[PDB]
């Protein structure tokens, strides 16, 4: 399993309802949950990325 | 020009034209907010000059401090290099040269100057590499400072693809030699770049102190005098009003570094507009207009006005 | 909406929090040195418009400088494209019209305008 | 302080210097755009402390 | 260290803020190394309480 | 029979036992402001009856 | 005023008088702790006011 | 300190912030209701130990 987030529900709902409302389940906030190196820097227009990560270049002690 | 922000979405790779354009806008923020306290662009905070090896003649800089109306801010204590000697051999017979502090024009093609090997554009950021690490414990590698490009041009400097801001104007003595001279300031952030300035003002409020003194001795002394309906007297009464209405603002402004002149014109306009009907058969158009961009014809003969009304 | 701002030692690995939190603070900043003896629910600096439309039921601006008074800086001749054309097909009586340039509020959750999705509140959002 | 504002062209490794030293600049070129027209430093905007907890002495903060 | 969210509507991450090291401390001590502001100003009361006294003010970047 | 203070998240379930748990908490809190001049099991304020029914066996209740 | 007390189970579903009238019960019952409050009715415990605006023939409250 | 009781209508979302400020009035209102007799700093009500640990000098409560 992973602890995955958002997908953000589009009407909010959670205005509390006068004329028509039901609970019985379908409760929560405003973002639901879903259970179910060496590495250079700078340079110019297409390799600078590790992906995400950035790392590798400024361990100069140990 | 065109300046654009970036947006720093996730796996958005890298690039160095990224961060320029972001450093290229809080400078722009700064003129956005400086722009609601100014008429015309800026001018000097300090500049200090070393006169001894004028008999050998050059000319060097000591400390300089200045503005530039882009938004580009000089200092030469924290951030940039002083600029290189100047040579006056060459205007060795003639009285004066007025110099100006020049920076190249960036246009949005180029950039920096590579090494002066195409140097028919003059291109400012030249590089240096200094090694200071040591916010977190150690100093050892070597990144890559940027420095202006600075000169000085004095003679011709009216062929100027360049950015000009007056410094200094040489004038020859009876010896033949260059000194500088006591004289006009080009532009001001502040009455500190100028002890001519702070020599004659304050001789100003000390001179309108002693008047008002005079004044005080004259009916303070005799009850009746306080309320009389002589026609001196009332002009004497609304002579007082006129000086002690703007004694000590003008008091709070000179025993003080820094700050805009354009605040301290408006204090003595006041004054000056004030005094003009009281006195005279002269016209209002003696009252200077305020010229920023030029260096300052107006200051020493609003100050000449102002001697005179006061005796 | 609290600002947040980093430190960087010795090899920190690079993430998009570390520069937008750096570029809001400097917003804030440049606001609390222009509060400092002024007003700021701030305005408008130039504001041209075309006028040619009228004949028809349209209205085109043509440049926008304005200030909101949170301290966002909006200049259509740097950075921003023209905002598209007004409509006047559903316009009754003739001196109602009060023209308002709107700017979506931004929230500590959200993000940009993706197309490809809907939603009953937009953003600012990536164009180019 | 020998603030170093750096370049970035091309080829650059990362190194927190320009950072910091960018972050520093920053806050110099802000501080000088209020120094012109005011020539006063910086102050108090908001002090506020907290009452109840006086006669059992300590000293909470709320807002600084 | 907190988790700051991306403001592009992705997930949010742990990452390294800075907080400054303030404390209060007293006029009557030394405070060499420090650089100070004044703050408040405490008194004693009839009953052997500590109170606030209305009438110091602080320097003042605003009213 | 504990009574537990709920904890309001952001982002969760909602059930009814965070509503009674929170609704049960005041009851005992206004239990404790009272008990602390008063020591007795209370009663009655202002019964009043019906009495038409009582040649027959029957009573009625009107006002407790 | 028929201040009525709302139930909360595995059905119910969300409503503002749910929350309305479960607020003005324990306003209600803060009365009904008090046997001495009740005694004399509600009372004042600070009022000040300004006197510079006198002159001018305003008035305005300060705490209340 | 601030108290911000909340309104209540049909339109509000159900945000977290509603119901830690009412039932944090609740306390406020049931102190001003002790403080019509009674003025105290509050003390304790039941404190009781378990002297068979002491000789190997550990302390321990059994009920507060």
């Amino acid at each position: 399993h992973d602890r995955r987030r958002i997908p953000l529900k589009t009407p909010l709902t959670m205005r509390v309802h006068h004329p028509v409302s039901l609970k019985s389940r379908p409760v929560m906030g405003d973002h639901a949950t879903d259970v179910n190196s060496l590495l250079p820097d700078a340079r110019l227009s297409c390799r600078p990325a590790a992906g995400s990560p950035q790392l590798g270049r400024t361990a100069v002690m140990r | 020009m065109k300046i654009y922000r970036p947006l720093w979405e996730d796996g958005a790779f890298l690039m160095p034209q990224q961060f320029q354009q972001q450093a290229a806008w809080d400078v722009h923020l700064a003129d956005s907010v400086a722009r609601m306290g100014l008429a015309h662009p800026w001018g000097v905070v300090a500049a200090e000059f070393d006169d001894s090896l004028l008999p050998l003649s050059r000319l060097n800089a000591t400390r300089l401090i200045v503005r530039f109306p882009d938004g580009t801010l000089i200092d030469t204590e924290r951030a940039d290099n002083l600029p290189p000697v100047c040579d006056l051999s060459t205007v060795s017979d003639r009285s004066l040269v007025d110099i100006v502090l020049a920076l190249p024009l960036l246009n949005a093609n180029g950039g920096n100057l590579d090494n002066g090997s195409e140097s028919e554009r003059p291109r400012r950021w030249k590089s240096e590499r200094v090694n200071v690490q040591e916010l977190a414990g150690h100093e050892q590698s070597e990144v890559a400072v940027l420095r202006h490009n600075l000169t000085l041009r004095m003679a011709h400097q009216e062929n100027a693809a360049w950015l000009t801001c007056p410094v200094t104007r040489l004038v020859r003595d009876a010896q033949g030699q260059w000194c500088r001279d006591p004289r006009f300031i080009p532009p001001l952030l502040t009455l500190s770049a100028s002890p001519s300035l702070m020599t004659e003002l304050l001789e100003l409020l000390h001179h309108l102190q002693a008047r008002r003194q005079r004044l005080m001795s004259m009916r303070r002394e005799n009850n009746a005098r306080l309320a009389d309906f002589a026609v001196a007297d009332v002009s004497l009464f609304w002579l007082l009003n006129a000086l002690n209405s703007a004694e000590p603002v003008l008091k709070e402004l000179l025993d003080m570094p820094y700050r805009h002149p354009e605040l301290l014109y408006r204090e003595l306009a006041r004054l000056a507009g004030s005094l003009l009907t009281f006195s005279l058969e002269h016209n209002v158009d003696a009252v200077p207009a305020y010229h920023h961009e030029t260096p300052e014809n107006v200051f020493p003969p609003l100050l000449s006005l102002l001697n005179r009304l006061l005796e």
